[PDB]
């Protein structure tokens, strides 16, 4: 398995799905979850074309 | 000693002790109010509480205790004044306010730490196999009986 290519690849993969689940990613789903909620339910009100 | 350990009262809750007692012998204002407004010490706080401990004697009762502190922070100086926050003070708000502070930030780090450890666990893995790859977790006392079946031999 050493000086493998593709145990090489499988090994970067690993690695960089620990990473996808990082702080900074999880923080940023949970400020994230917050964020769709904050500055939001206005859209629904705007599709209306009325005051257009 | 807290303004060292946490410089910026992140997660720093304040209590005074002996108000009972402070009632007659109440902290001159110059050096305890600078302390509940974080200006004698650099302690900040999530707020700055008081409960009473009793009157000295070590048999006291919880619910004595807690009838002499709703006694003396309706009467006393604590509040007339304006040094504590109302809802800051008895025994009920200060726990109440220490669980949801504590379990929220419970929460938030408990999480983070157990994927932690559960990267903590793979972590000593990684070491240790490469330490010991033909024998895992062999102990002091099992080599011991293993070498004087040896020497026996």
């Amino acid at each position: 398995a050493t000086d493998r290519g593709s145990e090489s690849d499988k090994h970067f993969r690993k690695v960089s799905d620990k990473e996808k689940i990082d702080q900074l990613q999880e923080e940023l789903l949970h400020t994230q979850l917050k964020y769709q909620r904050i500055l939001e339910r206005l859209e629904k009100e705007n599709k209306e074309l009325r005051k257009l | 000693l807290v303004s060292q350990m946490d410089p910026h009262g992140r997660r720093t809750i304040f209590v005074l002790t002996k108000v009972d007692l402070a009632e007659k012998n109440v902290a001159s204002p110059s050096r305890i109010q600078q302390i509940i407004e974080g200006k004698l010490f650099p302690m900040k706080a999530l707020g700055y509480f008081a409960v009473v401990t009793g009157k000295g004697n070590s048999s006291e009762s919880i619910e004595a205790i807690r009838e002499y502190e709703e006694e003396f922070f309706q009467n006393s100086k604590l509040l007339k004044t304006s040094m504590l926050k109302a809802h800051q003070v008895t025994t009920r708000n200060l726990s109440l306010a220490v669980s949801d502070c504590f379990w929220k930030m419970v929460r938030e780090s408990v999480e983070q730490q157990a994927d932690s450890f559960k990267a903590t666990r793979f972590n000593l893995e990684t070491e240790w196999k490469n330490n010991y790859p033909r024998l895992r977790e062999l102990d002091r006392n099992e080599l011991f009986e293993k070498a004087k079946n040896e020497i026996l031999d």
